């Protein structure tokens, strides 16, 4: 009974997924954030 | 912005924004790892419970 009860529903492996979305989310956010221009003219370096 | 042009005052209030942008990172830093020292103690408690 304990195999299809796993995969019956969805929520049974919530923290692995957790744990791959947060890191996932974490890289996306860092690799977005570089486009800010933190008051300057603009976002690229070469030319300024 | 009540007594001096845009293009100067602009650079004054980046300053002001973005250092008070730091210290909320900086509570915010805090409240974390107490967060975490709780979490601990809490499942301590959960376990002598």
């Amino acid at each position: 009974k304990i195999q299809d009860s796993l995969s019956s529903t969805a929520s049974a492996l919530g923290k692995l997924q957790d744990v791959v979305n947060h890191n996932a989310q974490a890289l996306n956010t860092l690799v977005k954030q570089l486009s800010s221009k933190f008051g300057a003219i603009s976002s690229v370096l070469n030319d300024i | 912005f009540s007594r001096l042009d845009k293009v100067e005052a602009e650079v004054q209030i980046d300053r002001l924004i973005t250092g008070r942008l730091q210290s909320l990172q900086t509570y915010v830093t805090q409240q974390l790892i107490r967060a975490a020292e709780i979490r601990a103690s809490a499942n301590l408690a959960a376990t002598k419970m």
